[PDB]
């Protein structure tokens, strides 16, 4: 069930400044009343975030994911719904959906066809997919549900694994401090790179209530947090935002007195690999080997020695006539760097049924009597018509 | 081709007793053999599968041994429930599932 | 502690054709291979045809292709060998066999059996 | 483990097990389960440990593929199929399996990736079947020239040699962290004793010393606590949530008061730091 | 600090690994701690000066 | 030891415990004969089920497959002491200086 | 210096060895730089005094 609504207003993204929010509890262990330094994927401090509102307003765009999202949601009557996340967001490779109804919650990865405006509809109207395809994994549980309503939410993924951190609160950003506690791990394991959000439009033609949601973006950066006695976090300090945020971060307290202090040098991060050899040059002559017009008979057969030259197996590799690629000892993917004091090319002919004769604890009339391979036999064999 | 003899047709034995059999294959075929009794009152079962990897639910009484050709079964307690045929059947050969010929035990 | 239950014999012209039924209970029938074997009156067992889990695979005895067709359905957990160009020599007893891994070539042996159905194709 | 058909390599199976007691005894009598090597917990202690939550990945390889299921390792598996992390803590079930997986006519039910354009994750399944580009034109669909498919079948065979016999691989992997445990080794439970110096094992967090009741708020997850020093000084018990502190033995330090052993060999003892009403 | 080893704490070596390489888990964090304790008494004794 | 342990119908003359107490102590043997608990209800001398002789016989034939043919085995345990060593190699004995 | 690994290159140690025992070959090194610059230190704060 597929809906287009040609009721959007189009408008460039609006900007705000995150403050010092976006913390969350790196680990489920208990400390109180100390500062401790970690480093993670972290909110940077007073950065520039997105700012959609909804209301005829229409906010529901796609978003790279890239190495994490933090999205919050200042909301009445949660007229947001849900998340979806994936690469192709199609049945061509497998997405993740994320929905909170009046019941509960449905979290779903499975290769869906999305509609191309997926938005909800009291409430009984769900136009978000329309098959299903493949699945991998499914979670029911319980729902998690002047604006009163602020929802932070901290999606990372990191080794196959998805990371959810969630806070409510009761009600721009509000300038204070609030950490997010661990909410939810998920063993999803794909490819994630693009996400959108899910919305929900109330049928008296149809009209939005009034909502905001914010968008941010992680990087690895280092926080220093501070512990109250209690043991929850109530101050921290970004380890790289200025220089009198990074001598905090350095000497490890909250307030420096007066005089001079050294932090670090100066550092360029790099960006790539370069990797530099000479010309390749003195190819190993594989042509009079393959593409020799006779060969000889398999009792005879031609021997050749192969030695003082850069073998580009890849040629002979990437031929799909040469359909049978039987190798014994050695990776055909590591022939490309696995060097040899010489090679050994042996060339003849035999019938179809006599290929898997020619093998380590083989037997038969080749094997026997023709041309005997050792157990220990480290190489290849290639056989075409 | 494969053909497979028995060496044993009818043998005698008592209760008390300590028996072996044996079966030879014309190929090696790497000891891929499963070896059946064949009660003539009701349905036969499988006792050993493999070399000598014991199928579950049978007494262990029963000894698997020997690989490639000859393979050969050992009854230690020949207990007076053991009135049946013991067939060895292989698996591995391009002609598929061929049995061998009967191998008569009794007691005397 | 499976259950074979096999029914469908009985006296035939030979030239004539029948069916035999196979249905099974004591485990999950889907993901199981079977095979149908004969038990000759005074001639050892010889394999007949077999089918694996699922209808991809399947094979005949040398001696037998062409004449016999087996089928299985999953769905009420049977299967069915169908009885063609009957003559003397097949007069004998039939055993339904289950492998123990999923294909129909496999140094995988039968497991357990079921008390067969006497068949005899004679005038 | 006695599941009758694994999935591809590629997309290889995976399954959760978490809020159960697990016994590794099981896996350890059975002959068939040859290769059962573990990185970073030794096999004989696993009857011990408690785990958070427990992952086994399945699937079917080559029998000299198995040298290539390692943290650090390099290979067409780890490159294309499955990469195991380096920092992975879990052991791998590596047993033959010719009797099932080998036809004779030849078995096609298990593929494996042989190409693609960048290493895969650790533990990241890539199921993608299109045409590998080998060269500037693009493919368009077509498998031809410089255009491959990067999904190869293995066609085992009961004939071969052990070099090419499939092979049955289980991974076992531990989600061993301050989380609240929940899948647990065989122990006996035993009763609370409170206020005096005893070794205690809780959830395999072996220790020595007093523990007393403790005004700690835990955060209703927070399962462990520490102290400057990042040692476990505040735990939770886990029969009955309950907040319990550490606190090391009495020990200290003695010293000896003595004269001259040429005058006499009489002495006296120093415990220092200490109110001798606790000696 | 772990000073390389795969856990700071003793008792976790001890209960998760056999001895074998325990020991040389063992001997990392013993021969780490020991410098430390060694630059420590380095730093008092030309304090103490 | 194919050429020297080789009966047609299978060589009985080694035999072999599998059904043990429990694990044994290095260096150390067991010829007991007693009939292993191998249950819950003690054996009291019966045998049977429930109660498993540990001896079994090897079936070692002149045909069998390679690593199914007898292997003999010698091991050799060393002990070096300050006491003078009364077990040494062939290597010549010369004048002091 | 080496220091006793195979390599005194750092990048050489990461290149052509596995993690397995580069990790041991970096911890080699690094522990070789912390005793010879604990060494320097030390000198240096006695000719200070
Ligand atoms: C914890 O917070 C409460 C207020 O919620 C406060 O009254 C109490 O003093 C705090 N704990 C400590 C140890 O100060």
């Amino acid at each position: 069930q597929c809906v287009n609504l040609t009721t959007r207003t189009q408008l460039p993204p609006a900007y705000t400044n995150s403050f010092t929010r976006g913390v969350y509890y790196p680990d489920k262990v208990f400390r109180s009343s100390v500062l401790h330094s970690t480093q993670d994927l972290f909110l940077p401090f007073f950065s520039n975030v997105t700012w959609f509102h909804v209301i005829k307003r229409f906010d529901n765009p796609v978003l790279p994911f890239n190495d994490g999202v933090y999205f919050a949601s200042i909301e009445k009557s949660n007229i947001i719904r849900g998340w979806i996340f994936g690469t192709t967001l199609d049945s061509k490779t497998q997405s993740l959906l994320i929905v909170n109804n009046a019941t509960n919650v449905v979290i779903k990865v499975c290769e869906f066809q999305f509609c191309n405006d997926p938005f909800l509809d009291m409430e009984s109207e769900f136009r978000v997919y329309s098959s299903a395809n493949n699945c991998t994994f499914e979670y029911v549980s319980q729902p998690f549900l002047n604006f009163k309503n602020l929802r932070e939410f901290v999606f990372k993924n990191i080794d196959g694994y998805f990371k959810i951190y969630s806070k409510h609160t009761p009600i721009d950003l509000p300038q204070g401090f609030s950490a997010l506690e661990p909410l939810v791990d998920l063993p999803i394991g794909i490819n994630i790179t693009r996400f959108q959000t899910l919305l929900a439009l109330h049928r008296s033609g149809w009209t939005a209530g009034a909502a905001a949601y914010y968008v941010g973006y992680l990087q690895p950066r280092t926080f220093l947090l501070k512990y109250n006695e209690n043991g929850t976090i109530t101050d921290a300090v970004d380890c790289a935002l200025d220089p009198l945020s990074e001598t905090k971060c350095t000497l490890k307290s909250f307030t420096v007195e007066k005089g001079i202090y050294q932090t670090s040098n100066f550092r360029v991060q790099p960006t790539e690999s370069i990797v530099r050899f000479p010309n390749i040059t003195n190819l190993c002559p594989f042509d009079e080997v393959f593409n020799a017009t006779r060969f000889a008979s398999v009792y005879a057969w031609n021997r050749k020695r192969i030695s003082n030259c850069v073998a580009d197996y890849s040629v002979l590799y990437n031929l799909a006539p040469f359909f049978t690629f039987k190798c014994y000892g050695v990776s055909p993917t590591k022939l490309n760097d696995l060097c040899f004091t010489n090679v050994y090319a042996d060339s003849f002919v035999i019938r179809g049924d006599e290929v898997r004769q020619i093998a380590p604890g083989q037997t038969g009339n080749i094997a026997d009597y023709n041309y005997k391979l050792p157990d220990d036999f480290t190489g290849c064999v290639i056989a075409w018509n | 081709d494969i053909q497979m003899t028995q060496s044993p047709s009818s043998l005698s034995a008592s209760v008390g007793d300590r028996v072996t059999i044996t079966c030879r294959a014309s190929q090696s075929i790497s000891s891929y053999l499963n070896w059946f009794q064949h009660k003539p009152g009701k349905a036969p079962k499988l006792l050993i599968y493999g070399a000598s990897s014991l199928q579950s639910g049978v007494p262990s009484r029963f000894s698997g041994s020997g690989s490639g050709t000859d393979f050969t079964l050992t009854i230690s307690s020949l207990q007076p429930e053991d009135f049946a045929t013991y067939y060895c059947q292989q698996s591995y050969s391009t002609p598929p599932y061929t049995f061998g010929q009967g191998t008569k035990l009794e007691i005397k | 502690e499976v259950q074979l239950v096999e029914s469908g014999g009985g006296l035939v012209q030979p030239g004539r054709s029948l069916r035999l039924s196979c249905a099974a209970s004591g485990f999950t029938f889907d993901d199981y291979a079977m095979h149908w074997v004969r038990q000759a009156p005074g001639k050892g067992l010889e394999w007949v045809s077999g089918i694996s889990w699922n209808s991809d695979s399947i094979d005949y005895a040398d001696s037998v292709k062409g004449r016999f067709t087996i089928s299985r359905d999953n769905a009420k957990n049977s299967l069915y060998l169908q009885m063609n160009s009957l003559r003397a020599e097949d007069t004998a007893l039939y055993y339904c066999a289950k492998d123990r891994g999923y294909e129909i070539l496999t140094p995988a042996s039968f497991d357990y059996w079921g008390q067969g159905t006497l068949v005899t194709v004679s005038s | 483990f006695n599941a009758t058909r694994f999935a591809s390599v590629y997309a290889w199976n995976r399954k959760r097990i978490s809020n159960c007691v697990a016994d590794y005894s099981v896996l350890y009598n059975l002959a068939p389960f040859f290769t059962f090597k573990c990185y970073g917990v030794s096999p004989t202690k696993l009857n011990d440990l408690c785990f958070t939550n427990v992952y086994a990945d399945s699937f079917v390889i080559r029998g000299d593929e198995v040298r290539q299921i390692a943290p650090g390792q390099t290979g067409n598996i780890a490159d294309y199929n499955y990469k195991l992390p380096d920092d992975f803590t879990g052991c791998v079930i590596a047993w033959n399996s010719n009797k099932l997986d080998s036809k004779v006519s030849g078995n096609y039910n298990y593929l494996y990736r042989l190409f693609r354009k960048s290493n895969l994750k650790p533990f990241e399944r890539d199921i993608s079947t299109e045409i590998y580009q080998a060269g500037n034109k693009p493919c368009n669909g077509v498998a031809g020239f410089n255009c491959y498919f990067p999904l190869r079948s293995y066609s085992f065979r009961p004939t071969y040699g052990v070099g090419h016999q499939p092979y049955r691989v289980v991974v076992l992997s531990f989600e061993l962290l301050h989380a609240p445990a929940t899948v647990c080794g065989p122990k006996k439970s035993t009763n609370l004793v409170k206020n005096k110096c005893v070794n205690f094992n809780f959830n395999g967090l072996k220790g020595t010393g007093v523990l007393t009741e403790s005004n700690k708020k835990f955060l209703p997850f927070q399962q462990f606590g520490r102290d400057i020093a990042d040692t476990t000084d505040a735990v939770r018990d886990p029969q009955t949530l309950e907040i319990l502190d550490i606190t090391p033995c009495s020990f200290g330090g003695v010293s000896v008061i003595t004269p001259g052993t040429n005058t006499s060999n009489q002495v006296a003892v120093l415990y220092q730091g200490v109110n001798c009403t606790e000696v | 600090s772990k000073f390389g080893a795969i856990s700071s704490v003793l008792n976790d070596i001890f209960s998760r690994l056999d001895p074998p390489e325990a020991e040389v888990q063992i001997d990392r964090l013993i021969t780490g701690r020991l410098q430390s304790l060694q630059t420590y008494v380095t730093q008092q004794l030309i304090r103490a000066a």
